[PDB]
RNA sequence: CCGGCCGGGAACUCAAAGGAGACUGCCAGUGAUAAACUGGAGGAAGGUGGGGAUGACGUCAAGUCAUCAUGGCCCUUACGACCAGGGCUACACACGUGCUACAAUGGCGCAUACAAAGAGAAGCGACCUCGCGAGAGCAAGCGGACCUCAUAAAGUGCGUCGUAGUCCGGAUUGGAGUCUGCAACUCGACUCCAUGAAGUCGGAAUCGCUAGUAAUCGUGGAUCAGAAUGCCACGGUGAAUAC
């Protein structure tokens, strides 16, 4: 990144819904190179999300993730800067997954199903992370 | 300390091995140590003969030692009593029926063992090192020798600090792997201690 | 008749035989859903057959060995795309464009001396 | 522990114990052999065991028997 | 549920609530429930009284709480009264089984002093 | 029938030697299968390169043992007479076990 | 490495193939499920250096105890020196 | 006899030897019409394709006189030699590097799938019998793409556990053993029963990694009679991110 401008590698889409967005979500959730376990958790959690909200699968996911995407993010200056779309939903998924690891329910599919459900009416923890980022970039708006 | 031995990195490329026997694990160490004894003996007892290489090979329970030397006459002698004496004692050491051959190294100033042994002999006859090195580079570049580098080192002229002072002429492409670099090394035990003499001789590019 | 592809992927090797017929897949005398179709991404042996479809087109007898799960699967994908010399070089326009005829030549990097694994250098103390 | 077949004593300690119980417990025994499992015939003898520099006297009680000699002769002096 | 002493375990599978008895782990507990003819994953609730004192009758055949605590204590006292290496070592409060005391003897030796 | 299994450290030297034994055998006798190659054994040695401390500097080395198998089928007396005493190889181990 | 140590090594080998491999027979055959007498466990008054677990495998040239390599019979230092000169057949640098 | 098992076939995987291949070679654009750069096609690979070996003149009077060699100095009934026992394993402490953890993306039980690379004759040691197990007995085969080490494990499918210091964690300790070895006390390794600490994600600070990488899961080897959580190798799954 000093010299080298880079390409990017192409991820295989999701084997159930053909969604590269959700494929990157199971990669954000995956730990220790165990992808089968993570996609089991995502299928269970989003399956109960689609059953609970009654909408559908990945539009319930796309709404619950649309409520947590940051708009802009932050001598030592904390300047506000506009987030790129790939970084936008990358941060969305990282905050959903991290907040779901913070929760105190039983299984990971329930922690993440309840976190996406708490983000569908935007009252969970990842929305507090988004409002926190937006308070930082809103307080420091004076630098552009 | 940082350069690879320029014989060892060329062992499959251009340079051959000085031992060319096959052996399983049961007798690999024994054959190898038997080679240390025959090169040790045969190096000590031909110190005057200007010996370059001694190549061992073992075709089916018998050794076949080849002495690449510059003075084959002094190795053989008046009718070859010295050769049959040497194969008698090599047969004593290795425990197999010994053969022995002599290959004449003509152009002895292009062989690095003979050059390093020459400069070492001159240094332990107490001559100044710049003559020995510089004469060696001149007379080696005189006959072929697309490059040569000699490098003595260590307490040179009887000092109390040790220097190196290398010389080179021509091209010695030492990172090129197809270069036929003939490299060898001797030690001069002088009355001030050891003086190390290395010499690289570049002969050709393949 | 009988159409072959070699098809390897990180220490695997998938012989892919194609006859025209139904849409069945026979891998090591075993079905697809029983070989690794109880596991992750059986879709990738079926990806070359969604570029023009396999609905009832061709029975394929495939035989893979070496490697893991994903290694064998990627080997079969490459094996089928090498074995779609059934139809001519037509397919290998679009089949080239999906990135399927590329032999994925990523192999495990060797462990190097003084490193715990291929690049993880052991941690260094104070300075 | 060790050994499904026999316990261990040295043969010189075997002979010194036999002669020590035959002619009565007269003196402590110089033993270097710490390798040696205490036998029930050795009960009552005073066997001095070498700890690297000193022979320290070990009076054999009845419950010494499943043990090596050197257990009763510490080698390192920590204060 | 008052088996083998004042031990009262309950509301838990019988292979595991029996491990509360000092002197039975998992193996010995499988031996008790197999010897008493009891399934491994029944609770103590949902288990009859005749069934309970078959478990008492089986747990009585191994050395447990009091007899085991004083047997262990007796072993350690024998060692410390011999004054062997294992007794001096057992007595000073330093690791017995030939371990490292230069560092990392810390269970046996307790949390560090100054 | 008559398997001759050759081992050497140099692959040029072993395929020279086995080419000689093949044309010797099928020139005199008959029914030689061919020089089947039989995987090379790579034995690797990783020595410390320094005479004192410095673990991380090491030198890696290898010895490659090459095999070839011939498997001469016809037991002619001419091919076992002509097959003996004719090797002219120095770094080859042969095994002429029946 | 200290002449004495190399001489000591030759002593241990010579006793090792004098007594044992001939009376190490005892420890293989009579210490067994056969009868018993304590006798052959006490017939290890053999000179303690007949035991083959007392050879060190020193370097063949320099007698160095550590860094030995059983294939070549040498320490790592003489393996490298001789390997580079070319006296060890077949051996060369490796890279893969 | 449903096992490449046999006759057989030499296609295929593969084995190993010999060749072809990738060079900005072709196209478009930008550029001193130059070097080159950016993009495109073809191709298994695209621009030193990936990795390794290869480490310039010298720097640190860096390391090694204990691998070896070696100048000088020094001991030469001793600073040389032989032996037994001990120590190098000590422990108020402090630091480095690792392993195992704190768990439910998990623990345990049952079934079941897919490797690569190696080693082996004073050696690897099947099958079968005995032992809960470490192992023991008889003992084939193999100096080895043939036999043995040797079942890969994470994975998957079921059941259970249910947020507890708990069915987490395994330290520590008692007892009972197996093996190697003259000999396991100081001072081995492993097994079985029992015990069941600390630890609930780590202060200041700090480290590694840019793709088959990190992470995580096993396997092998050297030294070695026996002793690795180290070292050197091998494969399985397999990321995130680079304005």
């Amino acid at each position: 990144p000093r010299r080298r401008v880079i390409g990017q590698r192409k991820i295989l889409p999701d084997p159930k819904f053909g969604s590269e967005l959700l494929a990157k979500f199971v990669n954000i959730l995956m730990v220790d190179g165990k992808k089968s376990t993570a996609e089991s958790i995502v299928y269970s959690a989003l399956e109960t999300l689609a059953q609970r909200s009654g909408k559908s699968e990945l539009e319930a996911f796309e709404v619950a993730l649309e409520n947590v995407r940051p708009t802009v993010e932050v001598s030592t200056y904390q300047v506000p800067v506009e987030v790129r779309p790939v970084r936008r939903n990358a941060l969305a998924m990282r905050w959903i997954v991290e907040a779901a690891r913070k929760r105190g329910d039983k299984s990971m599919a329930l922690r993440l199903a309840n976190e996406l459900s708490d983000a569908a009416e935007n009252k969970g923890t990842a929305v507090k992370k988004r409002e926190d980022v937006h308070r930082m970039a809103e307080a420091n708006k004076a630098f552009a | 300390g940082q350069k690879v031995h320029p014989n060892g990195i060329r062992l499959g490329i251009v340079k051959p091995w000085n031992s060319t026997w096959f052996a399983n694990t049961k007798e690999f160490a024994d054959n190898l140590d038997s080679d240390f004894k025959v090169r040790q003996y045969l190096t000590k007892e031909l110190a005057k003969a200007s010996v370059s290489r001694i190549v061992i090979e073992r075709p089916a329970k018998s050794i076949r030692v080849t002495i690449h030397t510059a003075r084959p006459g002094i190795v053989i002698g008046k009718k070859g009593e010295d050769v049959e004496k040497l194969r008698k004692v090599v047969a004593d050491i290795a425990g197999v029926p010994a053969q022995i051959n002599i290959a004449e190294v003509r152009k002895p100033e292009l062989d690095a063992k003979l050059v390093a042994d020459s400069i070492t002999s001159q240094l332990e006859r107490r001559v100044m090192f710049r003559r020995a090195m510089k004469r060696a580079v001149q007379n080696a570049m005189r006959l072929g020798a697309k490059g040569i580098k000699v490098e003595v080192s260590g307490r040179l002229g009887g000092a109390e600090i040790a220097r190196t002072e290398w010389y080179r002429e021509g091209r010695v492409p030492l990172h090129t792997l197809r270069a036929d670099i003939d490299y060898n090394t001797s030690e001069a035990h002088t009355t001030y201690g050891v003086i190390g003499v290395k010499v690289w001789i570049f002969k050709g590019e393949i | 008749n009988q159409y072959y592809g070699t098809g390897r992927r990180k220490s695997s090797a998938a012989r892919v035989f194609i006859k025209p017929g139904n849409g069945k897949i026979v891998i090591n005398q075993r079905s697809l859903e029983q070989y690794f179709g109880r596991e992750t991404a059986r879709m990738v042996v079926r990806q070359p057959l969604e570029l023009v479809d396999m609905v009832e087109k061709l029975d394929l007898y495939i035989t893979v060995k070496g490697g893991g799960i994903s290694g064998q699967a990627g080997a079969i994908r490459h094996g089928i795309t090498r074995a779609l010399m059934e139809y001519d070089e037509s397919l290998r326009s679009e089949l080239r464009k999906a990135g399927f005829v590329t032999r994925d030549a990523r192999q495990v990097e060797r462990k190097k001396v003084g490193l715990r694994k291929a690049r993880r250098r052991p941690q260094f103390s104070k300075r | 522990r060790s050994l499904k077949k026999g316990p261990f004593i040295d043969l010189h300690l075997l002979k010194k114990v036999e002669k020590a119980v035959e002619s009565g417990d007269k003196k402590p025994l110089r033993t270097w052999s710490r390798r040696s499992t205490i036998f029930p015939n050795m009960i009552g003898l005073t066997i001095a065991v070498h700890n690297g520099r000193q022979h320290v006297p070990v009076f054999v009680t009845d419950e010494m028997v499943g043990h090596k000699l050197g257990e009763f002769a510490p080698t390192r002096t920590y204060r | 549920a008052r088996i083998a002493g004042i031990n009262i375990p309950d509301h838990k599978h019988a292979v595991i609530a029996l491990t509360s008895i000092y002197g039975v782990g998992k193996t010995r507990s499988k031996a008790i429930l197999a010897a008493a003819g009891i399934a491994e994953d029944v609770k103590i609730s949902e288990l009859s009284e005749g069934q309970i004192d078959t478990l008492r009758d089986e747990v009585a055949k191994f050395v447990v709480e009091g007899d085991l605590r004083r047997e262990i204590s007796m072993s350690i006292k024998r060692l410390m009264d011999l004054g062997c290496y294992r007794g001096l070592r057992h007595r000073r409060g330093l690791p017995v089984r030939g371990q490292r005391t230069k560092t990392n003897a810390r269970t046996r030796k307790g949390p560090r002093k100054p | 029938r008559i398997r001759i299994r050759l081992k050497a450290f140099d692959h040029r030297l072993i395929d020279q030697a086995t080419a000689e034994i093949v044309e010797t055998a099928k020139r005199t006798g008959a029914q030689v299968r061919g020089p089947i190659p039989l995987p090379t054994r790579k034995e690797r040695f990783t020595v410390l390169i320094s005479p004192h401390v410095n673990k991380d500097a090491r030198d890696q080395y290898e010895i490659r043992t090459h095999l070839r198998l011939v498997d001469i089928v016809e037991p002619t007396e001419k091919t076992v007479d002509a097959l003996m005493r004719l090797d002219l190889a120095a770094g080859v181990d042969v095994q002429i076990s029946l | 490495a200290k002449q004495s140590m190399k001489a000591r090594e030759v002593k241990r080998v010579a006793l090792a193939d004098k007594y044992f491999a001939k009376r190490a027979e005892l420890k293989a055959i009579i210490s067994d499920v056969n009868a018993r007498w304590n006798a052959v466990l006490k017939l290890q008054t053999l000179p303690r250096d007949s035991s083959p677990s007392r050879q060190r495998n020193r370097c063949r040239q320099t007698g160095r105890p550590h860094g030995f390599l059983r294939k070549f019979g040498l320490s790592r230092i003489k393996v490298r020196e001789a390997a580079m000169r070319g006296e060890i057949p077949g051996l060369k640098k490796a890279s893969w």
